[PDB]
RNA sequence: ACCCACUAAUAGGGAACGUGAGCUGGGUUUAGACCGUCGUGAGACAGGUUAGUUUUACCCUACUGAUGAUGUGUUGUUGC
RNA sequence: CCGUGGAGCAGAAGGGCAAAAGCUCGCUUGAUCUUGAUUUUCAGUACGAAUACAGACCGUGAAAGCGGGGCCUCACGAUC
RNA sequence: AUCUAAUUAGUGACGCGCAUGAAUGGAUGAACGAGAUUCCCACUGUCCCUACCUACUAUCCAGCGAAACCACAGCCAAGG
RNA sequence: CCCAUACCCGGCCGUCGCUGGCAGUCGGCAGAGCGAGAAAGAGAGUGGCGCGGACGCUACGCCGCGACGAGUAGGAGGGCCGCUGCGGUGAGCCUUGAAGCCUAGGGCGCGG
RNA sequence: AGCCGGGCGUGGAAUGCGAGUGCCUAGUGGGCCACUUUUGGUAAGCAGAACUGGCGCUGCGGGAUGAACCGAACGCCGGGU
RNA sequence: UAGUAGCUGGUUCCCUCCAAAGUUUCCCUCAGGAUAGCUGGCGCUCUCGCCCGCAGUUUUAUCCGGUAAAGCGAAU
RNA sequence: CACGGCGCGUCGCGGCGCGCGCGAGCGAGCGCACGGGGUCGGCGGCGAUGUCGGCUACCCACCCGACCCGUCUUGAAACACGGACCAAGGAGUCUAACACGUGCGCGAGUCGGGGGCUCGCACGAAAGCCGCCGUGGCGCAAUGAAGGUGAAGGCCGGCGUCGCCGGCCGAGGUGGGAUCCCGAGGCCUUCCAGUCCGCCGAGGGCGCACCACCGGCCCGUCUCGCCCGCCGCGCCGG
């Protein structure tokens, strides 16, 4: 059977990335996470302390506690038939802001923006996403030249 | 072999518990025999008290019962003294006597 | 042939009394008439209730009745429980009380009419108030019963505050290996 | 009533309800509690932690009776004596307190729970707790040791 | 497998490695023994050697023969 | 003089590392005392291993800091 | 080498003996053996290659009469 | 053009759901409704002859709409299915013939 | 960071559907087959895995025959397709 | 002494409804058990006749990867 | 043409739209039917010793279908095992313990099971009663190995830089919560004033059980630090 190590298959998910080794930029070190953000888990194998282990790599979870160096996170675990969601530390090198959120975080803003203006205009705007609808009847117009024919081509052999 | 959950049972059945079995269907009958017996003895001393001797009052040795009062075995020598009653006179005129019990206080 | 699962087609609610005595199935009665023809709904879930079992119909006390009541708003209303009204010894001062209850200790049926309230029965209670206004609902707390310390998640596992099944409590009965540091493990 | 035991409706199911791959044998697991470190060392740890092994000291001629101690609370306190007592105590004005004794109905050691109703009260007892003393002392009495 | 001889030729195979209620039992493969090697020992050996009970068909079918049945009214002769 | 690691980092292999995690010196004993939480196998139980903290005593440095064993992945053991 | 037309057999020699050998006895040996092997003379249905005869059966009849066995039963080829 | 136990329409059995409806049998002492797209009163009040009218409702009952129905191991429910004995009850049956047994007779129930 | 109080409902993608929760619990713990992916093997109706569906537990129409293939899953009947 | 048997064999009426597993971990464990998983029964708390949630599905965003392919005039 | 009165008509854009009154929102009959599931107010024959009806059941014929059950098994019609046939017997029982679910009585209590009293005795070896026969069991208190300890507190006046006595109030807080309370508005008919009673209902209350979370209290243990009490001022107690 297999191996039970922490580390066992990790060869290309911690490696580091190619010409990337090296000192890690300091805007990692430099970002603030406070309680509750969406952030994401990717491991690095440049620095060895508080590596998430390697089922919770590319998983995004919310930061429930904040301590010096890590960060506690409250992250999904598929296990057989039910899921799981538990809290893990990860130092802060191995975790990023999820831009998932921040998008719907904007739309917020935005909508709610366009729905106190025009309260007063009384008009009507549409805020849900509607998906997109099919095409609508339009004209093609040729400009006097004939559209071309196309022909399959022979068969001839190349190698 | 266990099941999912539950107490540890000891069942002390591991004897041959079935040749010694003590079946109480003869309950009933042991009592009337008593109660005859009771009335018998009963119609035998005529006069006499039916219970028997008076008894004495103690109080129960230990600290769960201390505070209560029992009827004793028998009256004590320095008790049938001092209420000038003699030993050998006591038992045949209804008196209990023990002459094991001492007097404290 | 259909794609469809029928393993949750049947629900498992109770339809009626599984007791067999002849007073609650008259209750019954009349309370299912006032359910289906009165749109209030308290008919409706005193009838449930009364479909209920006895480990489901836990008896209300004497003091948690008066704290109930006690509330603000809630005064000269005629407190209704399904269950059994039992007296609390550790409550000197009882008010006046309208009650309504399918029985009632005789000591707390005493310190009631003593205090001056009535005691009324389901009966009764649809001749005063057929929709029942003027009612507050009460009922005796349902995880009371001991047997709720035993359930949940598992003993001898982290976290799990559950009381075991021991036949009696003492030094030598299961408190040496997982219950300590010392031997073995502590969960 | 064996008339409405599981085995009357099980007449005909050759089987019996036990299985026909694993039958119905003597003893599969091993009689009473076997193997309890061995093969079912799972269950005994899921369901009897604490089981396994030794703690405390032996104490060899014990007699339940030298630690007989009987306990009541201040709630329960005022429900061994009659209501009348209690009621004429308070709508007393000399100032007099009901004595109050435990041992006589029972109890050894008295032990501060519940609220108590503000009037004095004389609770002799054998044992007191801190607790209960500062209640009675809060709500105006006295404690009274016996032997 | 090999050899001797003849022959025209001395080709190769299957049928539960056809065929033990058809035979025989020489060989493997019980229990008795002997020797060599191995094992402290009881014992082991696709090593050698010697002695070692081979049961039943009257049933069904198949097959070999023997009566007979079947329609032509009954029988017989000659025949295809 | 050139030299992006083609060397070394105890060991298998893989990952990681350049004013360092490598080489050479200086000083030391965070390989120390203590309660909890979490991850890894997992039943989501133990052992083992590991991760963030917190409370004291310290080491080092000018200091920020770093350190409660080995750069990480393995080197270990219930009841009585 | 001898024995035969022909010999994995037998006998006599040879000895590098997988793994002979000295009272776990070595070698020989008259007499004996319901012991194991080879050859020769005589004799013969063992055989070429079978046939005939006798007695008791089997056969049929009078009388008398079981048992083994039996899911249901019993014609084949191929297919699955 | 042919046909499966598939699909469509119809009948019937059962199960599940609507935790559906019915105590309103309100009658010469009465007035017969609460199916109708729209949350709620056929609302109460004060001023400018012939004597007559089916069934129902063991409410553990009766009635109405939809959907659905495979099954080993196994689980549950209902049996006015069956056997033996006991407490009640049938002013039960029976020598003008009980039990038991046999039957090309008449029937009931999906089945026991 | 936790507390209070106050104001904002166009319920902020599509589609579908009542949902949550608690006890007690039997049997099982020999599996097999098929498209695709795949390891050992010359190979096998061999041995070993991943996903999905089946057979086992399952009858029906077709493949003459048939545990697994194609169609389709089942109360007792009439008509149609 | 009706000795024990994780191993064979058998295990008696009808209808109705629901309906599996041969997989995880531990065991002198491998023809067996315990434990999760799969099943049934019993319920309970609410819900609709504005709105809550949920989904073996898609859409819109946003991250995760080192297989198929390809490369050796790029590292090994 | 699913158009059809008269008016006051601005209820109006230039009339149409579209409002206010007109005993005030009451015209009636007959009849036909593609209309909330079939009726005929339509008929014809054959019936006494040879005919009528009898699904099923008795026997027989035909067409289609159709392998012998039980069992272990991935797989049974198996060249796997048990079975000639028939009758009767024949296998999840009883006791104890525990858990949970259900029904009943009583309820902070509950229970006479052992004993006794009832003229012992068909039933009756039953049933009734004991209450100063509840000893006792289980429950009402937990925790610690043990010595042992042993289950709220919140506001004002008296020395905020209160020592410390009184006045009190009383067993938390947030979210979600079936029900109940209130209720802006709203439920009709000659009009008009004007009620009663009942139903509706924006929003707003009090919030059961239960869940989640935050506090609080009790016992063991650890860290920090100060204060208080005395019959014995201490290796004391709090
Ligand atoms: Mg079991
Ligand atoms: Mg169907
Ligand atoms: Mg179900
Ligand atoms: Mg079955
Ligand atoms: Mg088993
Ligand atoms: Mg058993
Ligand atoms: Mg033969
Ligand atoms: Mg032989
Ligand atoms: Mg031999
Ligand atoms: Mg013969
Ligand atoms: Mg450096
Ligand atoms: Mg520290
Ligand atoms: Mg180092
Ligand atoms: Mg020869
Ligand atoms: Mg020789
Ligand atoms: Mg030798
Ligand atoms: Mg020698
Ligand atoms: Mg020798
Ligand atoms: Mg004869
Ligand atoms: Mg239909
Ligand atoms: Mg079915
Ligand atoms: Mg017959
Ligand atoms: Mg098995
Ligand atoms: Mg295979
Ligand atoms: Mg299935
Ligand atoms: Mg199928
Ligand atoms: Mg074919
Ligand atoms: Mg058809
Ligand atoms: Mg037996
Ligand atoms: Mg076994
Ligand atoms: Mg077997
Ligand atoms: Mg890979
Ligand atoms: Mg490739
Ligand atoms: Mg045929
Ligand atoms: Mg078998
Ligand atoms: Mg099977
Ligand atoms: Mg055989
Ligand atoms: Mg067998
Ligand atoms: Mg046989
Ligand atoms: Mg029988
Ligand atoms: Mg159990």
């Amino acid at each position: 059977t297999n191996t039970k190590g922490k580390r066992r298959g990790t060869r290309y998910m911690f490696s580091r990335p190619f010409r990337k080794h090296g000192v890690v930029p300091l805007a990692t070190y430099m970002r603030i996470y406070k309680k509750g953000d969406i952030v994401d888990i990717k491991g690095m194998g440049t620095v060895q302390k508080g590596m998430p282990h390697k089922c919770y790599h590319g998983k995004t979870g919310r930061v429930y506690n904040v301590t010096q160096h890590a960060v506690g996170i409250v992250v999904n675990k598929q296990v057989k038939g039910k899921i799981l969601a538990k809290r893990i530390n990860v130092r802060i090198e191995h975790i990023k802001h999820s831009k998932s959120r921040d998008s719907f975080l904007k739309r917020v803003k935005e909508n709610d923006q366009k729905k106190k203006e025009a309260k007063e205009k009384g008009t009507w705007v549409q805020l849900k996403r509607q998906p997109a609808p099919p095409r609508e009847a339009h004209f093609v117009r040729t400009n006097g030249k004939e559209p071309e024919l196309l022909e399959p081509i022979p068969y001839e052999f190349m190698a | 072999a266990p099941s999912r959950n539950g107490m540890i049972l000891k069942p002390h059945f591991h004897k041959d518990w079935q040749r010694r079995v003590a079946t109480w269907f003869n309950q009933p009958a042991r009592k009337i025999r008593r109660r005859k017996a009771r009335q018998a003895r009963a119609r035998r001393i005529a006069p006499r008290p039916a219970a028997g001797p008076i008894r004495p009052i103690v109080r129960c040795p230990t600290v769960r019962y201390h505070t209560k009062v029992r009827a004793g075995r028998g009256f004590s020598l320095e008790e049938l003294r001092v209420a000038g009653i003699h030993k050998k006179v006591a038992r045949t005129i209804g008196i209990s006597v023990d002459p094991r019990r001492r007097n404290k206080s | 042939g259909v794609d469809i699962r029928h393993n949750k087609d049947r629900k498992v609610r109770r339809k009626e009394p599984k007791s067999q005595d002849i007073y609650l199935r008259l209750l019954v009665k009349l309370y299912r008439f006032l359910a289906r023809r009165t749109n209030s709904t308290f008919n409706q879930v005193v009838l449930k209730r009364l479909f209920m079992s006895r480990t489901n119909r836990p008896p209300l006390s004497l003091s948690r009745m008066i704290r109930k009541m006690k509330l603000p708003g809630r005064e000269n209303k005629t407190a209704v429980v399904v269950g059994t009204v039992t007296d609390d010894v550790r409550v000197q001062e009882v008010p006046k009380l309208k009650v309504c209850a399918l029985r009632v200790t005789s000591r707390a049926r005493s310190r009631i009419l003593k205090a001056g309230g009535k005691i009324l029965t389901f009966d009764q209670l649809a001749l005063d108030s057929p929709k029942g206004r003027g009612t507050v609902l009460l009922s005796g707390p349902r995880k009371g019963r001991e047997v709720y310390r035993h359930f949940g998640k598992a003993p001898g596992t982290p976290h799990s505050h559950t009381k075991p099944y021991v036949r009696s409590k003492g030094r030598k009965f299961e408190r040496a290996r997982g219950r300590r540091a010392s031997r073995g493990y502590k969960n | 009533p064996s008339r409405l035991r599981k085995t009357r409706k099980l007449r005909g199911h050759v089987s019996h309800g036990h299985g026909r791959i694993g039958k119905h044998r003597k003893h599969p697991g091993g009689r009473g509690n076997a193997g309890g470190m061995h093969h079912h060392r799972i269950n005994f740890d899921k369901y009897h932690p604490g089981y396994f092994g030794k703690v405390g000291m032996r104490h060899y001629h014990l007699k339940r009776n030298q630690s007989f101690c009987p306990t009541v609370n201040l709630d329960k306190l005022w429900t061994l004596v009659s209501e009348q007592t209690r009621v004429n105590a308070a709508k007393n004005k000399t100032g007099a307190a009901p004595i109050i004794d435990v041992v006589r109905s029972g109890y050894y050691k008295v032990l501060g729970k519940g609220k108590l109703p503000k009037q004095p009260v004389i609770v002799k007892a054998k044992f007191f707790s801190r607790r209960a003393e500062e209640k009675i002392k809060g709500v105006g009495g006295a404690c009274v040791l016996v032997a």
